[PDB]
């Protein structure tokens, strides 16, 4: 007889196969949308799938993992787990978290359901709507995981309304906005291939090792519950840029391009986790600087040893952001710190062995810069002087984060940046920051800035505390302030 | 006297719990451990058309036993009811 | 406990534990401030409730009957595939469909597998809708739907990998029907024109309503009663998953016709527009497949039962 | 450059017009990371600059310790990087400090807490 | 015409059986006469479940998926560190070795009677019955395994179980059951111990462990009982059935009823202590548990059973009374002899004393505070007691005789008989009477204090019985809470 | 993803670290190997003047260690309610389809008869397997053997109950198809050489006699004869419909072959002593299962069905040393 | 008469024959529950009564606070709830304290700790 068919070539007749030259209607109208990028695929049958599964099988495997997690979930609720963190400050990680990192899950459920429409070859489309689901799996499934949290500490009630609201938030909202609004081709450049692989363990084993180091039990779950899922996301990301380097070699210079952009808008994101992870945890699990050092310098080290055969070379500034791991999480602290008034969770003075941590994690740079930041603020505090910054910080026009970092080799000086463009002036927190605004002006003059909307009148309140408020929805006295003096720390006490 | 039925205090169960409740006037609830005890009055019942109008779905009596831990009384199993009671 | 929900949970149906459907659908999306514009689209804007004319109170008044938040999407598509998957591993083994003569088979790659074809449509169609909707109820509805379609593209497909021993053989012969056979062109134009459909509320009309109403009850009913007669009746089984996942998606479709049909008469109408323009063209997709298969009084019943189901959010068809 | 389906042309949403007749600006204080990052002040392009410095400046920087001794106006400025020296009773706007320009003012002899520009 | 629920179960059940032409029904069901039981007509019998092998299998699956994944996510995250306190495993210590192996008893004790039964009816509610405990004894072998990975004394649950002395309370009771014909095993396991104590029992440790952070026991010991739920409804079914078969069984059904409850109630006491005194967080007073749980609960369908001619109980009162004294009894017993179990005592802090004044307000102060009084000083002193002399055993129910006359709290209630030429000696009245209505039984118990002084139990002293014997580490599983590993362990953390 | 770690103080319980070493253990260990009560018993059993409770020699089988016997499969009740709960839906969706679709209300009067008669009527022994499963479970000593034979007993009942419904569905849960077969059962000569054994069975001290003929001599022929021989004459007799019904069956029997061969394995190879007491019972009972089989298989595929079901029977009790055919 | 399906009938474990010459004797001492129960003692059959006394109930009741003024030997009491006379010097066997007898021995004026029989 005739050959059966092997492995692969099943699985294309499974999904691709499905597809076929258009008669009625243009190609190029039902998918208008590859060619403004300046993205020239060649020849699309030429794509490899990142992974085969038909829809029994998913279906099959995720109804069996979900079922072990909800058991857990309720199991959690059902014997109050959230008595066994080991410290309520912990909680404040969550809290960053159910805000700012899980609304980006759902914006990934949105953005990879469209680029699943639009793209021509069938088998991307699959990857990229399996990976949509996915997604949307991983948003509810937080809001679950979160939910017993939510009803015994506070922070975590109007997630979805903060994170289009409140200053600090608008650093991941804005973050996925600039992927969802580019094109397709950039879209999985900057997600898949430059969020989900390169950057994704620095982003995500900090909170799912983070909960099994400090007695989280739901949460850590739902981290190893969703490894299987992001083993599938991290090969379509570096499948698909092998694909497109390989489609033609004018989509080089133009991959390069986004790939500097987009590992410089992830290494600012992942700043506030930088900081969660290193003040957050009451038990440490890494510095932020072992952490970049493993999963950056050294992964990401080999992934680009890989791609030079492609003609790609490893991102722009990738030495500012290496110098900047013995900083970044203290200068992310001391803002939050100097801020928290206006922000959904506490923040507190470390303790001193934490402090001693800290000295030994970053023996170039605590005790030089940072230490002594924190032995001030003691004195203040003691003397009923906790200090609070009343005046609004210059945010970046292209990360959103206050322009807080620091020149390379000079930890002293604030690495700023200023431009005008169309007789406007527009300031930037950094050399990366500033490249990204000159390369696409038009795009980020549109950003809606946390601080200058307040100024514009744009967040019902004249005070900064009745934006917070009436507009952020946090309450006063309750989701705000220092860890001192909290509602969750009283409450913490009591229960232990 | 007083028939009775210990739940998980589940997910699942505050909706076993709810319909128990508004099918019997009289039981009364009470929390404890991790675990919902109801008793009452020499009888209980669990109608499956109560359950259905709240699931948005059919259900049989026999999932319901997934979740039961204990129960107190002779029985009176359907497709259409649970009722738990002394003569 | 401080409270019993999140505050947009506790903001629309009380201060009081909410169900696992309600954490999951309401509320969740980014819905202001978004901060630039689509480089793709210059009408509307990220998250835009006018991507479809239709307008809405509250899209969250389209909510779903079956409570499919991931969890109980997937945990009920495990069920059913496990039950297919029993049925494929009995036709394969006993060579129901392999024993077949020719001429069957030949019925089968011909009025039967091609409509994977449709299915694959339907599948961009839902993406398309997932991510234009904006209300979180909805567009997760979509990609569920999106998904079983290629679902059951597979199981079609599947088909035809019994009957040529898995080499595609089978497929490609089918595939051929549906490029070069008169009778499949109505079909396969009307397919590559709702891809081009922009309002995602006019597309879910033409696909989940209009066409499935009635390819569905036409193919995985009467033309199934039918196949019997044919000799057949043993590839009913592997059909029984589109049965059951059309009988369900009813609940749904339904639900969300009647919010969108009852909320504002001016909406009554822009739909009504709509089912004037297509019901026509999915009617005459349909018509070749009838009269190759059990006869027009299928179709026709068909329509029937669909203008019927419709006049139910009062809207009408004709007939 | 950007890349789009269609012209991509935008009003920025921070024109000074936004503002209802005030301006931002922009100050920076060298070796005083106390304060995480320049200052973003809503201001009157009319007041003078003693008045900036009295009314907003410096109660902005009252929790350091330097606030007290520096005498600000008399240090060194910047505006928008060019070296710069401020006519006391000029107005804002018509010394050439507009919408989004930014003061580093730089105080030399007080250069934060334990030579850590803190 | 179309079956009901009612009939087309027993199609699906009874129909299968039938009449025997080849072998006598008598050969092939040779248990049913020698009770004294008289079964006129297995057709009666009325299946309180109705549940079918698909049925059957496809919820406890669903149980069991939930179950495991509980049980792995409690050990991968190390769940153990969570328990209000270490003196808390000792509860577990005591449910291993103590319980669990009665979970299998019962596997035991029902596949048998799923066979001999001659209705088929029955035979298969016992055989699901024998199937659950099976699953019962497995969880559990499943779910304390992670507690004898980081704590002492659960290490050799069944060896212990065969050769400790106060693990023949447990061993014995179930020996008794198995050892007797089959209704009087269901009259003692599915009505008396099942379905009337039962709670009496799962209860006190299951919102134990609710409280103290036990997240693994809880969710078996819940979980776990949706079958008990089953395994009552056979309890209750089964008497009114046996008792309205035949005038005649009501008086041997009563002397069960009395024996099992006595029995029962003995066995019992073990739980007692453990709850006023093995949960650091405390849940209720034996006292209280009893009180609700049996005088109530029971008092109540032993009111639906006057119908049938059945009185409550003989010695109920007692064991009424008895409520106010247990768990203080049994813990001094232990407190004085724990050099030879497998977990640690204590004295109780000055906060648990408090609420045993209040939740015990007319015994407490009176007897039972002035012994931690005394207790403490001697510790303090560098006496921690330990009681170097055995106890004298309770002949029937092997437990030392620890007990007090009614209402007479200092006194002993001793008894003694003699029966061919031998003395024996009891607990209480209770004890006393099952012995006399079947001596040539009991004559043969492994009483272990007998038998460790026949030198059948491996060494001259107790020191040695308790190592090489019992398997218990001496300075490991052994002595006062306080010294001990678990201690160090649990307070470095 | 980090997890953070502690140090036990051992890996398993003292009786499995003695049987397996001191490194952790697997599920069906924990669950299976030396749990139950082994000596010291207080009373002898009132029922027996010859056996202690849980007393090895209520088999004249002697081993050094049970344990020696053990799943293959695997099975704690956990894995087991598992594995069943997965089988007993793909019944469920081959009933639902029998029945909707009327695949046997639609067959021919004479054809459901042979359903009545041929089939069904196994359902009286599936329950005879139950029970001596059950007597079984509650004489053998091991868990790890009592546990596969209480299993196997609820098997039993399983299969009897999908038999017991193929009638149901003919008679559409009247019950009168039920009746027909059961009389049979008792009436028709075909049957009562069967009937005979099967109540012969019920009356067999010695327990691994019992499993031996039970789940070695007589499933180890009948399965063949019912479930695949005359199962695919049935497509030859317009009956192809059934084989839906019967599949679980099919499965059953090929796993049941797993543990039933390890077990007949380890007895067999301990001792010349266990070889001439299995020998001695197979040649008293295999004629007896030959016989009671036979006019099925007249009635039905032919004498050849049941001829080289013996033969596969043969070759099984060849791999452990022994003799029928 | 128990039931059983045979002539139900065994030796019983605890005979004074199982026991190497030696044989079971309990003592109560009533109002010293400090012992939670009466001794199971393993005794000489031919030891004397004032051996007993002080080579076994001495050492035994030790940690009571009254056993070093009790007198023991001169105290009430039973043997087998009966009345009884100690001989100081006969052999326990040869004055009936036989295997598995229990002695009570009350002592007039010990009545242990608090007014709780401990
Ligand atoms: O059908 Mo019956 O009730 O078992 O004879
Ligand atoms: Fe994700
Ligand atoms: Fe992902
Ligand atoms: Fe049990
Ligand atoms: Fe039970
Ligand atoms: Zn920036
Ligand atoms: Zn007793």
């Amino acid at each position: 007889k005739n050959k059966k068919l092997n492995l692969k070539d099943k699985y294309q007749y499974l999904t691709r196969d499905m597809a076929w030259e258009p008669t009625y209607q243009d190609k190029k109208d039902i998918f208008p949308e590859e060619d403004f990028e300046g993205i020239k695929i060649t020849d699309w049958s030429q794509w490899e799938d990142p992974f085969r599964l038909t829809m029994d099988a998913y279906w099959k495997y995720q109804a069996e993992k979900e079922k072990k997690l909800y058991a857990i979930f309720d199991a959690f609720a059902q014997n109050n787990g959230h008595q066994n963190i080991s410290d309520a400050r912990y909680v404040n990680a969550l809290k960053l978290f159910i805000s700012g990192i899980s609304p980006l899950e759902h914006a990934a459920f949105q953005g990879y359901s469209k680029v699943g429409r639009q793209f021509s070859g069938a088998g991307a489309r699959v990857a990229c709507q399996m990976q949509a689901i996915d997604e949307l799996r991983h948003s509810q499934t937080q809001q679950h995981a979160m939910s017993h949290y939510n009803k015994h500490f506070n922070g975590l009630h109007d997630g979805p309304h903060m994170h289009d609201r409140v200053w600090y938030l608008s650093v991941p909202k804005s973050f996925f906005d600039d992927a969802r609004s580019a094109g397709p081709f950039e879209f999985l450049t900057a997600i898949s291939f430059s969020f989900e692989y390169v950057l994704t363990n620095l982003l995500f084993v900090p909170f799912m090792s983070g909960a099994a180091y400090n007695g989280d039990m739901a949460t850590v779950t739902f981290g190893f519950s969703a490894q299987s899922d992001e083993a599938r996301h991290m090969t379509l990301g570096l499948e698909v840029i092998k694909f497109i380097l390989e489609q033609h070699e004018d989509n080089v210079p133009i991959v390069q391009r986004w790939i500097d952009k987009w590992f410089w808008r992830g290494f600012r994101l992942l700043s506030l986790v930088s900081m969660m992870m290193d003040y957050m945890l009451p038990n440490k699990v890494m510095s932020w600087s072992e952490a970049w050092e493993v999963y950056y310098e050294q992964n990401g080290g080999a992934l680009f040893k890989d791609l030079e055969r492609y003609g790609i070379r490893p991102p722009k500034y990738q030495d500012v952001a290496n110098d900047a791991k013995h900083h970044l999480s203290h200068q992310l602290w001391t803002t939050f710190y100097q801020y928290c008034q206006a922000t959904n969770f506490h923040t507190w003075i470390p303790e001193k062995e934490e402090m001693d941590w800290m000295s030994e994690k970053y023996p170039d740079t605590f005790d030089k810069y940072y230490r002594p930041r924190y032995e001030y603020l003691a004195k203040e505090a003691a003397a009923g002087r906790r200090f609070y910054n009343n005046t609004l910080p210059q945010l970046c026009q292209v990360c959103q984060i206050p322009t807080i970092f620091t020149e390379k080799d000079a930890p002293t000086m604030l690495s700023h940046r200023q431009i005008e463009h169309e007789g406007e002036r527009y300031h930037f927190c950094s050399d990366g920051c500033c490249d990204i605004f000159k390369h696409e002006p038009e795009k980020y003059i549109q950003a809606w800035l946390p601080v200058h909307q307040i100024y514009q009148g744009n967040c019902e309140g004249g005070d900064l505390e009745t934006v917070v408020q009436k507009y952020y929805h946090i309450n006063i006295g309750e989701d705000n302030f220092d860890y001192v003096g909290s509602p969750d720390q009283k409450h913490w006490l009591s229960i232990k | 006297q007083l028939v009775f039925i210990v739940f998980q205090d589940n997910d699942d169960s505050r909706y076993l719990a709810e319909a128990v409740m508004e099918d019997n006037p009289d039981a009364e609830m009470q929390h404890q451990p991790a675990m919902i005890r109801i008793q009452a009055e020499k009888r209980l019942v669990i109608n499956r058309e109560t359950m259905e109008e709240k699931l948005g779905r059919d259900w049989d009596v026999q999932e319901m036993l997934i979740n039961v831990i204990s129960i107190a009384g002779n029985v009176d199993e359907d497709d259409d009811h649970f009722i738990l009671e002394w003569n | 406990p401080i409270r019993h929900t999140y505050g947009h949970i506790a903001r629309r149906f009380g201060d009081k534990p909410a169900t696992r459907y309600q954490e999951a659908s309401y509320d969740i999306e980014a819905k202001t401030n978004f901060h630039y514009r689509p480089q793709w689209d210059s009408e509307h804007t990220l998250n835009d409730p006018t991507r479809t004319a239709i307008r809405m109170e509250d899209w969250c008044a389209v909510s779903d009957p079956r409570q499919f938040y991931y969890g109980a999407y997937v945990g009920n598509r495990a069920k059913m595939q496990e039950s297919a998957e029993t049925s494929f591993g009995f036709c394969e083994k006993r060579n129901l469909l392999t024993r077949l003569s020719e001429e069957t088979q030949k019925q089968l790659l011909r009025l039967l597998v091609p409509l994977r074809h449709v299915e694959l449509g339907a599948n961009m169609n839902n993406a398309k809708i997932a991510g234009d909707a904006t209300a979180t109820t909805v567009s997760q509805m979509h990609i569920y739907t999106g998904m079983d379609r290629l679902g059951i593209g597979q199981y079609l497909s599947r088909i035809a990998l019994m009957i040529d021993g898995s080499t595609g053989a089978a497929l490609d012969e089918s595939k051929a029907y549906w490029m070069d056979d008169e009778m499949w062109q109505p079909m396969r134009k009307l397919v590559e024109d709702t891809l081009v459909v922009d309002d995602w509320f006019e597309l879910t009309l033409v696909q989940n309503i209009l066409i499935d109403g009635m390819m569905y009850p036409l193919v995985y009913d009467k033309m199934d009663q039918w196949f019997e007669s044919q000799g057949a009746e043993d590839v009913s089984m592997l059909t029984e998953f589109m049965r059951d996942w059309y009988k369900e998606s009813l609940r749904w479709t339904n639900a969300m016709m009647k919010a969108v049909a009852g909320e504002s008469e001016t909406n009554r109408e822009l739909l009504q527009k709509w089912i004037d323009h297509w019901e026509p063209q999915a009617y005459e997709a349909l018509k070749p497949l009838a009269e190759a298969s059990v006869g027009i009084d299928g179709l026709n019943e068909a329509r029937a039962e669909l203008s019927a189901r419709l006049k139910k959010f009062e809207l009408q068809s004709r007939g | 450059s950007v890349n789009a389906l269609y012209d991509y042309k935008f009003e920025p949403k921070d024109k000074v017009e936004n503002f209802h007749g005030m301006q931002l600006l922009y100050v920076y204080w060298p070796d005083h990371l106390l304060f995480c990052a320049p200052f973003a002040l809503l201001v009157q392009p009319g007041m003078t600059f003693s008045a900036l410095v009295d009314e907003i400046l410096k109660p902005a920087t009252a929790a350091h310790p330097d606030s007290a001794k520096a005498d600000f106006l008399n240090a060194e400025w910047l505006l928008n990087d060019e070296p710069f020296t401020p006519k006391a009773d000029a107005s804002l706007k018509e010394q050439g400090i507009d919408h989004k320009s930014m003061l580093t003012v730089t105080t030399p002899g007080l250069k934060g807490m334990a030579n850590a520009g803190y």
